[PDB]
């Protein structure tokens, strides 16, 4: 029942030749990070120079 | 030049100093002591520099 108040947004992926949709729900504004390129040290959220 | 090394036992090894003020004092028998005092934010690479 709590999902009746969150902000739902969807995104679709064509995995294994069949379209598989998804539904992501959020109940409060928040932000996160994730590595994209050149990050050897993993475990302490320390962005290396040139990452 | 003399080298000093401090090893941590189980009593003190259960704490990781973060945003604290670590301070050491080496007091000889005669002469001025040596007071180290630092502020450590976070570790890196398992070996920090301060």
């Amino acid at each position: 029942p709590f999902l009746a108040h969150d902000n739902m947004f969807t995104f679709t992926l064509n995995i294994s030749g069949t379209l598989v949709t998804y539904y992501a729900f959020v109940n409060q504004t928040f932000a996160f990070t994730y590595p994209v390129a050149g990050d050897p040290l993993i475990g302490s959220a320390i962005a290396p120079a040139g990452s | 030049v003399i080298g000093v090394m401090i090893l941590f036992g189980p009593d003190l090894g259960s704490h990781v100093f973060q945003y604290q003020t670590i301070t050491i004092q080496i007091t000889p028998n005669i002469g001025s002591p040596l007071t180290i005092s630092e502020y450590v934010y976070q570790p890196e690479g398992s070996v920090s520099v301060i």
